[PDB]
């Protein structure tokens, strides 16, 4: 059962090189061509290059000519993408893709596309740093209050936020992190609750950041 | 004439098998040991005797097929090969035998494989690929050669070690000329892909006095 | 070979019907044209190959069509899971090109944001920075303007904002704006205001606080 399995995420500093591998699995008759396409955060999908493992012939897109190298390991059924002189705008999910004939009819056949699961590459000059978690303290009586948690200044993504150990999920919003000019990430998570619960319901936000083993249980209370 | 190939293919089990209809030297053989281990060599079967009468895993020589009938083109992917023992191609017809030329798209299209063993017939057996990449084969009908035990052999080929009259003319049911040899033909590496490293030999076969010059792939 | 999708966005309701377009600068060989559904944080999922062929599992409510230069993807009856971004791709040559996408969001009655402002905590002020957070909660459509005013001076260049995906239960958006100053600047001024402009608001709404009260 065809499966293209790519190597795990990596974080490289600018000017460095990365080598992503894509391993073919589950073929009875192997495919002939392997493409790599890139998807930068926010932007679209971009083709990078094709390799024919049998011949070794590679053809790279411009924009990547001179910094990309497609290589093969036909005995291993592994294809490699190497990007060098890494810039910050090379942060993206890199996908290996391989066409295969799906079906035939009336004398012609039609190819489909099999996809690896994606390899994320983050390019940052930053170093692993856990977050500082500050409260967003509630400001009514029979209305709705907002409270929250500011998870500031960490690297790399991701952090996870939950409320009262998972017992509070409704009304929660954990916003997408923003990248600050310092190269560190920042995020807020908020919840709305009945005003009449303030000073009564205990609200704790549970922040976890595995890259640094940071784990924080911030009580959020109305400010005095 | 290429238009008479039934080409109703659909790789819905995601094997890449349709590639081999076009490109060459692409077969992954890692699974062949576990499959070929299910084919017992002739020596393990029971010696037969008495008069001969006529009775899965089609990559085993001892696979005992059913007689060939008529099959709907919708279930056929690629050329059908029958064996006289010489390899010949059978194309699509309508249900009354008229050749058709629409790649087997029509629901009325069939492949009429109905076989009688030569010399008074057409061919010994046929092999082909169904729509999702399974090798199918028909022919014979194979021979009941008698014998006792649970390792009794329904002979579909030349099994003369186990019965002196179980020759290919008597029992042949497809492309296996002996338990080690099968007819070479342009799609053998697709239909029987585990025979990839078999050696090709020039052979001669006689069927009711007709000489067949053909290449056999043997192991 | 440039592929140009249209419309750029589309607002519809579940059970209604959606029609996306892909027009190609040159003609596309073999009709090797694919459509993908791109949901946030998920790998692109193939919906259609060879212009008209559903991929395995793709429900019957998706169908593709077209030839040469004009291709179309149609969604019969929109379900909740069908709202996303959709990309077209030609692969008739070795040099693949993609379209730039089409977002399909749930259309909904106009809903004005609830606005809250949050002063920096004393814990952060000890460290020398102040972040002021303004929250715009559960609004539609997603166009919203947030302006920070510090002693009535419209700020710029010192705030970042981020928006949630459309909500699976009420189809609203929520937005968070953070203004970051140094403790010293933060202590120079008194009135910190968040001013929100949105369609469901008859006039801009302001939330504010005076530092230290
Ligand atoms: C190409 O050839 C392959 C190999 O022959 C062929 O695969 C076989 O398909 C049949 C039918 O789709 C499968 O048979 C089914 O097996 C399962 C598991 O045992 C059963 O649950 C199924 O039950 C049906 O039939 C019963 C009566 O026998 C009913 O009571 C029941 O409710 C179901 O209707 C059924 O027997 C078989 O397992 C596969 N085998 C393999 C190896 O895949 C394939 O279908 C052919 N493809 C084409 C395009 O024809
Ligand atoms: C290549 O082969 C593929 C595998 O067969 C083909 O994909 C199959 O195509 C058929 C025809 O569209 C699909 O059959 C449909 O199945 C759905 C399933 O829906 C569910 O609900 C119904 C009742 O509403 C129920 O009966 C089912 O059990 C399901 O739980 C039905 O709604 C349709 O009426 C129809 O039966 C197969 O599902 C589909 N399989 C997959 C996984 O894609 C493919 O079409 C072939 N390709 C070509 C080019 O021919
Ligand atoms: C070549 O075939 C082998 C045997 O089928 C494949 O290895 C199997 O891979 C599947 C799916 O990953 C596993 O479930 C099996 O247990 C594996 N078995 C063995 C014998 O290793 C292998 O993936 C195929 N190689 C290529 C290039 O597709
Ligand atoms: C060729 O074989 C087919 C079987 O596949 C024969 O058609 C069958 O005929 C029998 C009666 O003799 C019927 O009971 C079956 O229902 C038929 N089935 C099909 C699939 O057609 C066909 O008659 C045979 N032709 C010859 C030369 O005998
Ligand atoms: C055929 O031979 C090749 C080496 O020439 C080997 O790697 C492959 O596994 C062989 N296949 C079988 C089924 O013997």
């Amino acid at each position: 059962q065809v499966q293209l399995v790519q190597s795990g995420a990596e974080i490289k500093k600018p000017g460095a090189s990365v080598k992503v591998s894509c391993k073919a699995s589950g073929y009875t008759f192997i495919s002939n061509y392997f493409h790599w396409v890139r998807q930068a955060p926010g932007q679209g999908l971009e083709w990078m290059g094709i390799i024919n493992p049998s011949s070794g012939s590679t053809t790279y897109g411009q924009k990547f000519q001179g910094r990309v190298t497609l290589t093969s390991d036909t005995s291993a059924s592994i294809v490699y993408l190497e990007l060098s002189r890494l810039r910050s705008e090379d942060t993206a999910v890199y996908y290996c893709v391989s066409p295969r004939i799906a079906h035939c009819r009336g004398g012609r056949c039609y190819e489909t596309l099999d996809w690896g699961q994606g390899t994320l590459v983050t390019v940052s000059s930053a170093s692993t740093k856990g977050p500082s978690v500050f409260p967003l303290a509630p400001s009514t009586s029979g209305g709705t209050a907002a409270l929250g948690c500011l998870v500031k200044d960490y690297f790399p993504e991701p952090v996870t936020v939950s409320w009262n150990s998972g017992a509070l999920t409704s009304g929660v919003h954990t916003f997408p992190a923003v990248l600050q000019s310092s190269g560190l990430y920042s995020l807020s998570s908020v919840v709305t609750v009945p005003s009449s619960s303030l000073g009564t319901q205990t609200y704790i936000c549970n922040v976890n950041h595995k890259p640094s083993n940071t784990k924080v249980d911030k009580r959020v209370e109305p400010k005095s | 004439h290429i238009n008479r190939t039934a080409l109703n293919c659909n790789d819905s089990l995601h094997t890449g098998f349709l590639a081999a209809l076009f490109y060459t030297h692409k077969f992954n053989a890692s699974g062949c040991p576990e499959r070929m281990a299910h084919c017992r060599p002739i020596d393990e079967f029971a010696q037969g005797w008495g008069p001969i009468t006529y009775a899965q895993r089609p990559y085993c020589w001892h696979y005992a097929p059913r007689q060939c009938g008529t099959i709907p083109a919708s279930q056929v992917c690629g050329p059908v090969y029958c064996f006289t023992p010489s390899p010949v191609v059978v194309g699509t017809t309508d249900r009354f035998g008229a050749p058709t030329y629409t790649w087997g798209e029509n629901e009325t299209d069939v492949l009429i494989l109905n076989n009688t063993r030569p010399p008074q017939g057409n061919w010994f057996g046929c092999t082909w690929m169904n729509s999702t990449g399974f090798t199918k084969t028909c022919g014979g009908p194979p021979c009941n050669i008698g014998g006792v035990g649970n390792n009794t052999l329904t002979c579909p080929t030349d099994c003369f070690r186990k019965h002196p009259e179980a020759t290919y003319t008597k029992c042949g049911s497809g492309p296996w000329l002996t338990p080690r040899c099968l007819v070479d033909y342009p799609y053998r590496l697709w239909h029987y892909p585990c025979t990839v490293n078999f050696t090709i030999f020039k052979v001669r076969m006689y069927v009711g006095g007709v000489e067949h010059r053909l290449n056999a792939a043997c192991n | 070979i440039v592929l140009t999708q249209s419309p750029v966005s589309l607002s519809l309701s579940p059970g209604e019907r959606a029609t996306l377009s892909c027009r190609a600068s040159q003609s596309v060989s073999s009709n090797y044209l694919a459509w993908y559904q791109l949901k946030p944080g998920r790998a692109p999922r193939l919906l259609i190959y060879g212009a008209s062929s559903r991929a395995p599992g793709i429900p019957d409510r998706f169908s593709g069509s077209g030839s040469g230069t004009d291709f179309t993807l149609t969604i019969s009856r929109l379900e909740p899971e069908d709202f996303a971004v959709y990309y077209c791709q030609q692969y008739g040559i070795s040099s693949w090109t993609f379209g730039q996408g089409t977002k399909v969001e749930i259309k909904r009655t106009v809903a004005a944001p609830s606005v809250f402002i949050f002063p920096p905590s004393d814990e952060q002020l000890k460290s020398g920075t102040a972040s002021v957070v303004c929250l715009l909660n559960n609004f539609y459509p997603r166009e919203a303007k947030v302006q920070w005013k510090v002693d009535n001076a419209l700020q710029s260049g010192n705030s970042q904002e981020s928006v949630t995906e459309q909500d699976s239960k009420d189809s609203t958006y929520s937005l968070s704006s953070t203004l970051t100053l140094s403790k010293a600047d933060y202590e120079k001024h008194k009135v910190y205001a968040c001013e929100v402009t949105h369609q469901g608001l008859s006039s801009p709404v302001t939330k504010s606080f005076n530092r230290g009260e």
